[PDB]
């Protein structure tokens, strides 16, 4: 009613709507999910196409060779953030000649995410922010949400039609710590699978991935190399 | 250019000479100094001329928005944190030399200002370029709490003895005579110089002058 | 930021207009009737006072006639307070003007000088317009004597005769019938704001107390204005006196 | 300082500030303009005053140089800014280039600002449309009309104003090869352009004139008569 | 950030409009500008006996030959007495003189005109008298919460204003003893005020030759004899 | 310095009810000569005058701004300025622009626009505003005009002997100056109405 | 009505309806209690588990302020670590000037300016969390205040916030917490966690206990995993 | 100019001296260069007198409004870093040197070398010009465990000794001492002076 | 649409300031001040919902400088804003006039903070009244009562509150029959009327006493071992 016109007034049972709306844009697009096991983590980003003659659009953002991040949300509002933690990133090396430590990027990007939330006039970040990175403790996996809320999970499966997605994540969480890179994105791959219906499900074509790992720094695959990672697995 | 203050029991004397100089020639023989603040707190400059000037006055307007917002007269204490401040502020570069003093509920209190924004409480002291002349009769003549009319005519010897002692004290010698029942102005109290008179009388009659051109505009 | 009550003057109306500057009109009209005149020896300009009271004084020169500069004067009809406003951003327009070229200002520059600046906060700032019309007199090296009228929207231009205030549409009309362009002079004309004066009160006798009357004239290279004797414009009064009778 | 939106979107995407604005353009005077052969005219008619405005301060032709001079139609309030700062633009181009000032050149300039008041927080679009019209390097005549939108376009026979559509019908048929031939012939066009909207108005009509190498030229209502004493 | 004042489909200034009726909602306060000397009459109604009468005053002086009396709102009032005492140093400070009446009621009503123009501030709910005494001409001035000033000989204001106008159409004559326009103005709120009249609740002031001087509740004692 | 760049001098005088102010014409840079027809003094309107001498340009600069400033009170205030009062904006506006100062040696006479009441006064370079009832002198040849007027002056002396004293004062005096010279302009403040004269000098 | 559309209009009974809104948005969130004793403050926290998928830790709720002071948060969790970074923040802006730590009365003091500061203005809204912050030093020994969404400091021996609260604050009542010892203090703080939450909406959680004072030696530290679990199983006794 | 401190058990003792001279001829010869920062904690002023008094009222400013909000009186040491963190920032424009000393509740008497910007903690301090001649008499004279009296003695006894080698240091001593009751105030007369060998 | 934000009502009134008069009045906390010859007191009520709250944690009397007492009546988020900002004042008035505030001027200055919340319309007026003694050495005794409005005046006796309508009745009782005024037979008084409004007898911490005297300028608080001695053997 009355209480949905901006994010600083609150409802009578002290929820703001614009937040709530902000977490449901999110929903509103193409669904991600990433693993991390004790070594090697995974970034699986499902790319839509609008038609078959346009192509599809880019979901991976390259952050650092430590660090990177898939985008799902609200396509242009990324860019804001993404030029944003590429500067910070960058300003690390710059002084300390060392890559910024991953939980703390986030945690200085869950700052500039909550800032203009309870500022009035400045609109929230509708794009939910699923980011990667490898340090001396091991691979993380962070997933954000409009609200500034930002987690360590496992694996995490955001998005539209997500539930079947997560479902299939909680069984095999015990797999993904053991398992090597290779088992990562297959097991990776089939979480995908739920993600959508049963006519369309998954081709080399419209589904990318990135890695990150021990010695490994962040790399970013499309179809080539995607192809054999895809292909020899049970679905 | 020679100032001098002094305190006696009920209240402060500030002397001062009538003779303005551009430091190479006599400007003024009646030039005024001693400042006007407050109905029980005036001041007298020394220094640069329109830097203690311009201070003074710029001062005496937040004395009188004190005083009626307050409902409560002025204080003296008050008035050198004004001036510091603003003086301070410029680092010691503006030149103003500021000899302050006046009464208050409290009592007599003399202060004084120097270009850099120091300030010091204390009985009686002179400025000025002349000011180590006219210290001197000060500090040696001075007792504590003299009677006030021996202390007007300390006074009076005071900056006497720095006129013919500097080339920047002349004129006429006047005072400012603070109590603590009111305030008082004395004009033309000290006149050393008589002979101010002219000897031979000249009368130029018109036509001496080689006339051109002529005009006239009526009101 | 409560958007509720923001009134946003720069929004147009369905019909193509403006809602503040449209009221701001009607505003002018319920003040004191003003007219000037433009004639051939100098400017004409007198002034009904609206307020009448045993207690009245008016200490100063003129209620709604002002004197902007040496070269010229200005009228008033519309709020009393935004007037001040303006007067003083004229002094200070034109004093700056005196300053590079060291020269009066002329009469038409003057005027788009501060009409540029009434209609600035109707375009933008969100603050309200200004609901006062301005009457321009004086004298300027090229174009000489000139009379001018102002609107609240900022348009203005030039006339030989006007009216502003109440009674716009009867005074107007009555002015155009007997105005000889480029003919009657101060003297004459004089009489016609009296006449005009007279009809466009309502109530009868017109007092000499209740209006006011000042003019400009250079003469002998010499800008000249004054406020009219009261004393004198009772006589200039009892010409229309007598005027009904012969 | 006051600082929001002021133009927004409408569920079926049209502006409502920006047609509003468009709608007091044509509630303005209608005034025409044409590009001649050698030269350019500018027409725009005159409400009839009863015996009392001064033409000094109506004129609603400008020039803004001597390359190049203007008319508008719309609020007579927002026309005296464009003019002034364009003029503005017209000396400040000289001043950065040696070159004269290109017609094309500070049209732009001129319909960029109404693009900037558009999308600026808190300004308005004007209710104004200008004739841009003058001369470019060689002689060539350019003739550009702006929008409160802030596009500018280039018009061989233009009308704008109240009835800018119903003279616009006369021009697209009375405009061939055989309009805008000579000096006469291009004022000539103008007036009968101005006979369509016309009421009874009869010498109300004013026109301007720039001749080559020349500036700006005012013609005497005589003058004016004397064009328009041809009709039947 | 954005002015709340707009005008209404008949042209008046709704804002102001009841800036006034708040004004008239409060103390009445009368004027008389008689002689030698100009006077100005309010009347001080607390709530209780609780209160401190001789804490707080209406009447303020704000330089030697000026002063200001008010009805309506208490606190709009105070922040004029530091804005108009801090206009007139700064004006001693260019011209090293006093204050006349005429500019200083003018840049004054300057700050009533800026706060009805610039946005998100509201009008001032307050109207003011001003006394002054400048070059042997006595000046009483009449101030509005719109921001104009005019001349007036007597004025009444505040609550029965109505009434008050009446008997200075009558009582107010002319060449008359500021002595006798001080008991003038106190049979103007004889009807006015009821209750107990004593010297404490009504609060004159006065400005001559010699200066704005507020009388104390002893001398108006005195004065109420009538 | 910069002050004996351009020369020039002004001169000011008061008699019993009324004032006397003369000044040089002559208008150059350094030993060089320029032009001789240079106007020092401006008219502030009915009973008032200013002198200003020093650099040419603050002349021609700081009383434009004097005007400026003038007429805004002159609008304001139905009366003119009193040159007590006066006194004290030039000193104000010296004061804004202290810090980098003008060149420049005000000199102001004139009456009590009230009145008849005269009035006479001086500034300093740095805006000091000084009251002298006698005389004041201001230029590169100041100390030698000093006692030619000293000497000639008198407290009490009609506008016949203002003529000729403020006339053979500025004669010898500027005669041992090589920077003043070359044409004097005089004024004359009488109560109804005000006379202006031109004297012959040498010209060198 | 429209008297509660925003903070800066009052309500006409007096009251402002967008920071009891705030208030409201705390019963929102989870329960969590504190509790301070002679030797320290004893801290704990009702983790729920939303998902299997969340890594052990994550969504951690303890938030180290400085050195000598720490933080429990209830309501909107991104709200908190904003102002978290504004605490850590001030607390070093405090030893860049005055050269020590600050003390749990003076930080808490200037927190709650920066809380009301936001309740003060129509164009920000006040935050959604309400937290307790404790402290320990030899100049002091244990302290423990509570800022609210009004920005106002309460002192308080034992306090609960979160969803379930006044039932919480009556368990604290029954027994005297002051002259326990921060070792026994865990144990009774486990236990009231199993009593406050039953198994309806919410499936399964875990207990997240922080330790302030002797000790840690005046230092924030989070509780060991072994003596954690130790006084779980003690607390699993009233489970049995 | 020669200012003094030195730390015992209960408190400390600072010195001064009330010469202000700038150039060979004396300024102001009678001056108090105490400056209370607070009713327990004091300052010491040296080098240019006009910049040094700016200092200590914008140090005993921020320090009185952190005062009262804890109601506690601060730390001697946040007060040695209020003077250090104002001097720092404009002793570049501010040739003034500044000695804090003060007691609290807690640490007890504490003097801190705020001298040029740098901050120090020594039990005992010496600045200004005077001192320079100083260093000989201080190390051998010094013992720790002194009483007020007996510290009173060592700081009057120096700086007697001080002042009359220096031409800009003279005058009468200003002595401040700062216990748990309360502040002391002791006036050094010339003629009170101890006198030293003059041949 | 003039009942929500700070704009002139049709009848002259301002609702957001009244609704605001409403909200002191929310607090439900009572609080009474009585300015006698020698002395300032204050009383106000101390309430303490819960066991586990503290006593010192919570305290209605605030110290603006060392010679100035505060006692504050409201939602308390509005209470300790304004004491902050009033010691940013005080602390100011010695840096620049270089002594003690007086209590006229410190209800000036925050009165003027307070009244551009009513004229600017961004801000909100506080929901806090603000009583300020103090002593001056030539009025002495000073008692005033700042409201959200701006408005101040010196109160010879003063309440707030709920209660504020029965308590200013039992104040004008005891001054009608002038009473005499000594320092403890007034904190008596002030008591007393709090005492006979609710019908109660409070215990010692129920209450919160002030003290300001000739004697020492620098404000007090009453302790409550005090108050016991003051409440149970003098009841007479």
């Amino acid at each position: 009613n009355q209480y949905d016109n901006d994010v600083t007034v609150w409802s009578p049972q002290g929820r703001i709507h614009q937040i709530e709306y902000a977490m449901e844009a999110v929903k509103q697009g193409s669904a991600t999910v990433g693993l991390k096991s004790k070594t090697h983590a995974v970034l699986v980003a499902l790319k839509r196409a609008q038609s078959e003659l346009a192509a599809h659009q880019k979901k991976i953002l390259h952050v650092d060779n430590h660090i990177g991040i898939s985008i799902a949300g609200l396509t242009a509002d990324a860019r804001l953030l993404c030029n944003f933690m590429r500067q910070e990133c960058l300003d690390s090396r710059f002084v300390f000649d060392r890559p910024l430590p991953v939980s703390r990027l986030v945690s200085l990007i869950g700052s500039k995410t909550q800032i203009p939330t309870q500022r009035y006039g400045r609109r929230p970040y509708g794009v939910g922010l699923l980011i990667a990175g490898y340090d001396d403790m091991g691979p993380h996996i962070f997933q954000t949400c409009p609200s500034a809320n930002y987690f360590d999970c496992r694996a995490m499966s955001i998005g539209a039609r997500s539930q079947s997605a997560r479902t299939y994540l909680e069984r095999h969480m015990s797999e993904f710590m053991e398992c090597n890179l290779n088992e990562l994105v297959k097991h990776g791959l089939r979480a995908l699978r739920e993600t959508l219906p049963a006519e369309q499900d998954l081709t080399t074509k419209n589904v990318s991935i990135g890695i990150v790992g021990k010695d490994l720094e962040f790399t970013i695959y499309d179809d080539d190399d995607v192809s054999p990672f895809l292909e020899g697995l049970e679905e | 250019t020679t100032i001098a203050g002094l305190v006696f029991q009920d209240g402060v004397i500030l002397g001062a000479d009538t003779r303005a100089t551009n430091d190479s020639v006599v400007a003024d023989k009646i030039c005024e100094k001693i400042h006007f603040i407050a109905p029980k707190i005036y001041c007298c400059g020394a220094g640069v001329a329109a830097d203690a000037e311009m201070t003074t006055r710029m001062a005496a307007s937040n004395m009188e928005l004190h005083a009626l917002s307050t409902g409560r007269e002025c204080r003296v204490a008050t008035v050198t944190r004004m001036l510091r401040q603003t003086l301070f502020r410029y680092q010691g570069y503006v030149g103003a030399s500021l000899i302050v003093g006046g009464v208050d509920f409290t009592g007599p209190q003399l202060y004084s200002v120097h270009p850099h924004g120091s300030y010091s409480r204390l009985p009686f002291t002179a400025l000025g370029s002349g000011q180590d002349a006219a210290i001197a009769v000060l500090e040696d003549r001075f007792q504590p709490n003299m009677t006030l009319e021996a202390a007007q005519e300390l006074l009076v010897e005071a900056i006497t003895a720095g006129i013919l002692g500097d080339l920047g004290s002349g004129g006429n010698v006047d005072a400012c005579v603070i109590t603590a029942a009111g305030a008082k102005m004395l004009r033309a109290l000290s006149s050393p110089t008589k002979p101010i008179e002219r000897s031979s009388q000249y009368r130029f009659a018109p036509g001496t002058t080689p006339v051109l051109s002529q005009t006239v505009v009526p009101l | 930021m409560s958007r509720r009550y923001d009134s946003r003057t720069t929004i147009f109306s369905p019909e193509g207009r403006l809602y503040q500057v449209e009221y701001a009109m009607e505003a002018i009209g319920h003040a004191g009737t003003c007219l000037g005149i433009l004639a051939n020896d100098g400017v004409l300009l007198a002034a009904e006072r609206r307020n009448i009271h045993k207690l009245l004084d008016e200490v100063f020169f003129s209620e709604k006639i002002y004197k902007l500069n040496e070269d010229m004067a200005c009228s008033v009809a519309g709020i009393t307070s935004d007037a001040n406003v303006l007067t003083n951003e004229l002094r200070l327009i034109a004093q700056r003007y005196l300053l590079q070229y060291q020269e009066p200002i002329p009469c038409e520059q003057l005027v788009t000088a501060l009409c540029d600046i009434k209609q600035a906060y109707t375009q933008f700032g969100g603050k309200r317009p200004f609901g006062v019309s301005l009457l321009y007199i004086g004298w300027d090296k090229h174009y000489g004597f000139q009379l001018y009228q102002s609107d609240p929207s900022g348009n203005y231009g030039g006339w030989k005769a006007t009216c502003i205030g109440n009674n716009s549409a009867a005074a107007v009309s009555m002015l155009k019938q007997d105005y000889k362009e480029g003919e009657m002079t101060l003297k004459s004309a004089l009489a016609l704001a009296i006449k005009v004066l007279n009809k466009t009160m309502d109530v009868s006798k017109l007092s000499a107390e209740k209006v006011e009357i000042a003019t400009l004239t250079r003469e002998n290279g010499k800008t000249v204005i004054r406020v009219l004797k009261q004393k004198e414009v009772e006589q200039l009064i009892k010409k229309h006196e007598e005027e009904e009778a012969k | 300082s006051y600082d929001r939106a002021i133009t927004v979107f409408s569920p079926d995407g049209h502006l409502f500030q920006v047609e509003y604005a468009q709608e007091a353009v044509k509630k303005g005077s209608t005034a025409v303009g044409v590009r001649g052969k050698d030269i350019v005219v500018l027409g725009v008619e005159k409400k009839s005053v009863a015996k009392l405005q001064d033409e000094r301060t109506v004129r609603k032709i400008c020039a803004l140089d001597d390359n190049v001079c203007m008319a508008f139609a719309g609020l007579t309030a927002d026309a005296r800014i464009v003019i002034n700062r364009a003029r503005v633009e017209c000396q400040s181009h000289r001043l950065t280039v040696e070159d004269p000032v290109t017609v094309e050149y500070i049209t732009r300039y001129i319909a960029s600002l109404k693009q900037r008041y558009t999308q600026s927080n808190g300004r308005r679009p004007f209710g104004i449309s200008a004739l841009i019209v003058g001369f470019d390097f060689d002689g060539t005549p350019r003739l550009y009309q702006t929008d409160p939108s802030g596009t500018y376009h280039a018009w061989k026979a233009n009308a704008i104003g109240r009835g800018a559509k119903s003279v616009r019908e006369f021009l697209e048929k009375n405009y061939t090869d055989e309009a805008i031939e000579t000096d006469d012939l291009t004022i000539k066009l103008v007036i009968k352009a101005l006979l369509e909207v016309v009421q009874s108005g009869g010498k109300n009509i004013e026109l301007a004139v720039m001749r080559r190498d020349q500036p700006l030229k005012i013609l005497n209502p005589e003058e004016i008569e004397k064009y328009v004493a041809e009709i039947e | 950030s954005f002015s709340l004042t707009t005008f209404s489909p008949s042209g008046k200034l709704v804002q102001i409009e009841y800036a006034l009726a708040a004004v008239a909602g409060g103390a009445p306060s009368v004027g008389i500008k008689a002689a030698n000397g100009v006077v100005l009459a309010t009347e001080k109604k607390q709530k209780s006996i609780l209160y401190d009468e001789r804490s707080v005053h209406k009447v303020e002086p704000i330089t030697k030959h000026i002063g200001l009396v008010y009805s309506g709102m208490g606190p709009d009032y105070r922040v004029l007495v530091h804005r108009a005492r801090k206009l007139a140093q700064q004006y001693y400070l260019v011209y090293q003189e006093p204050i006349p009446t005429a500019q200083l009621v003018q840049r004054v009503a300057s700050v009533m005109q800026e706060y009805t123009q610039s946005g998100g501030v509201r009008p001032f709910g307050v109207s003011l008298l001003i006394c002054g005494w400048n070059e042997g001409r006595p000046y009483l001035f009449q101030s509005d919460p719109s921001g104009a000033y005019f001349a007036w000989k007597a004025t009444a204001m505040g609550k029965n204003y109505v009434n008050g106008k009446t008997f200075l159409e009558k009582r107010y004559n002319e060449d008359l003893e500021l002595e006798d326009a001080i008991h003038t103005a106190i049979l103007t709120l004889k009807e006015s005020f009821e209750g107990q009249m004593t010297e404490d609740n009504i609060e004159v002031g006065i400005c001559n030759e010699a200066g704005f001087r507020r009388l104390t509740p002893t001398e108006v004692k005195d004065y109420l004899a009538a | 310095s910069i002050m004996s760049y351009n020369g020039g001098a002004v001169m000011a005088m008061k008699g019993k009810n009324c004032v006397a102010i003369a000044a040089d014409r002559r208008f150059g840079i350094q030993a060089q000569m320029v032009t001789t027809d240079f106007q020092k003094i401006f008219p502030m309107g009915d009973r008032l005058y200013i002198g200003l001498a020093g650099l040419a340009t603050d002349v021609q600069t700081v009383a434009q701004r004097l005007k400026f400033r003038l007429n805004l009170y002159e609008l304001k205030e139905g009366r003119q300025i009193k040159p007590y009062t006066l006194m004290s904006m030039v000193a104000n506006l010296l004061y804004e622009k202290r810090f980098g100062p003008y060149y420049t040696e005000p000199v102001i006479a004139g009456l009590d626009p009230k009145t008849f009441k005269p009035f006479i006064c001086s500034l300093d370079l740095i805006g000091c505003p000084m009251v002298t009832d006698d005389f004041v002198v201001s230029g590169t040849c100041t100390e030698q005009m000093y006692g030619m007027c000293e000497s000639l002056w008198e407290p009490n002396m009609d506008p016949e002997h203002l003529f000729e004293t403020i006339s053979q004062a500025m004669l010898n005096a500027v005669d041992r100056d090589a920077v003043s010279g070359m044409g004097v302009i005089v004024h004359i403040i009488e109560k109804d109405k005000i006379t202006t004269r031109t004297l012959k000098a040498r010209m060198d | 009505t429209g008297y509660d559309l925003s903070a800066s209009t009052f309500s006409p009974d007096g009251r402002v309806f967008q920071v009891e809104y705030a208030m409201k948005a705390v019963e929102n969130s989870s329960t969590a209690i504190g509790i301070r004793c002679k030797d320290g403050v004893v801290f704990g926290v009702e983790k729920l588990v939303l998902s299997k998928l969340y890594e052990e830790g994550s969504n951690k709720r303890l938030f180290n302020v400085d050195r000598h002071v720490g933080m429990a948060v209830a309501g909107l969790l991104a709200d908190a670590r904003s102002l978290a970074d504004i605490a850590r923040e001030e607390a070093s802006n405090f030893r860049s000037n005055f050269g020590y730590n600050i003390p749990l009365k003076h930080l808490a003091d200037r927190v709650a300016m920066y809380v009301h500061a936001y309740t003060l203005y129509s164009a920000v809204r006040p935050f959604g969390c309400s937290f307790m912050l404790g402290s320990y030093s030899v100049n002091d020994g244990a302290q423990l205040y509570m800022i609210d969404p009004s920005g106002v400091s309460y002192g308080y021996w034992g306090c609960a916030i979160g969803k379930a609260r006044q039932a919480a604050k009556t368990e604290i009542e029954k027994l005297q917490m002051k002259e326990m010892t921060c070792r026994d203090v865990v144990k009774e703080v486990a236990k009231i966690i199993y009593i406050v939450h039953d198994e309806v909406k919410d499936k399964a959680f875990e207990l997240e206990l922080s330790w302030v004072g002797e000790i840690t030696n005046g230092r924030h530290e989070i509780v060991p995993k072994d003596v954690r679990e130790e006084a779980e199983k003690y607390a699993k006794e009233s489970l049995k | 100019t020669t200012i003094m401190a030195v730390e015992f058990d209960g408190g400390v003792v600072v010195g001064s001296d009330s010469r202000v001279s700038a150039g060979e001829a004396v300024v102001n010869r009678v001056f108090d260069k105490l400056s209370p920062l607070h009713q327990h904690i004091y300052c010491a002023l040296s080098g240019s007198a006009a910049d040094a008094q700016a200092i200590a009222d914008m140090a005993a400013y921020q320090l009185e409004l952190h005062g009262m909000e804890l109601e506690e009186p601060p730390l001697v040491l946040a007060a040695a870093n209020v003077v250090r963190n104002i001097t720092y920032k404009y002793r570049e424009d501010l040739s003034a040197h500044l000695m804090v000393a003060g007691w609290d509740q807690r640490e007890g008497g504490q003097v801190y070398g705020t001298m040029s910007g740098m901050l120090i903690r020594q039990p005992f301090a010496i600045g200004g010009s005077g001192s320079t001649y100083i260093y000989g008499y201080v190390d051998a004279a010094y013992k720790p465990g002194m009483s007020p009296e007996e510290c009173r003695r060592f700081t009057t006894n120096a700086i007697a000794l001080a002042m009359k080698r220096d031409g800009s240091s003279g005058g009468v001593i200003y002595l401040a001492t700062i216990t748990g009751a309360g502040v002391d105030h002791r006036v050094i007369l010339g003629d009170e002076l101890p006198r030293f060998y003059d041949e | 649409f003039d009942r929500h934000i700070t704009i002139f009502s049709p009848e002259g009134r301002l609702y957001q300031v009244e609704y605001a008069f409403k909200a002191i009045n929310q607090g439900g906390l009572t609080s009474v001040a009585v300015r006698g010859k020698d002395c300032a007191v204050i009383v106000t009520q101390k309430k303490v919902p819960d066991k586990l709250l503290d006593s010192s944690t919570v305290t209605h009397l605030f110290k603006i400088t060392e010679n100035i007492g505060c006692v504050m009546t409201g939602m308390t988020a509005d209470s300790r804003s304004q004491v902050q900002r009033a010691r940013y004042e005080a602390a100011n008035w010695k840096y620049k006039y270089g002594y003690e505030i007086p209590v006229d001027m410190l209800c000036k200055r925050i009165a003027d903070i307070s009244q551009v919340y009513t004229q600017n319309a961004e801000m909100r007026p506080l929901g806090c009244c603000m009583i300020l003694i103090g002593i001056d050495e030539e009025q002495g005794p000073q008692v005033y009562k700042c409201d959200p409005a701006g408005y101040y005046c010196g109160f010879k006796a003063t309440a707030a509150g709920v209660k504020q309508t029965e308590s200013t009745s039992f104040l004008e009782k005891k001054v009608k029959k002038k009473f005499d005024w000594t320092f403890e037979q007034t904190v008596e008084t002030a008591i007393t009327c709090l005492s006979t409004v609710l019908s109660i007898d409070f215990k010692p911490s129920e209450i919160e006493v002030g003290v300001v005297t000739v004697e020492n300028p620098k404000f007090r608080i009453l302790t409550e071992a005090e108050i016991d001695a003051h409440l149970v053997a003098l009841a007479e």
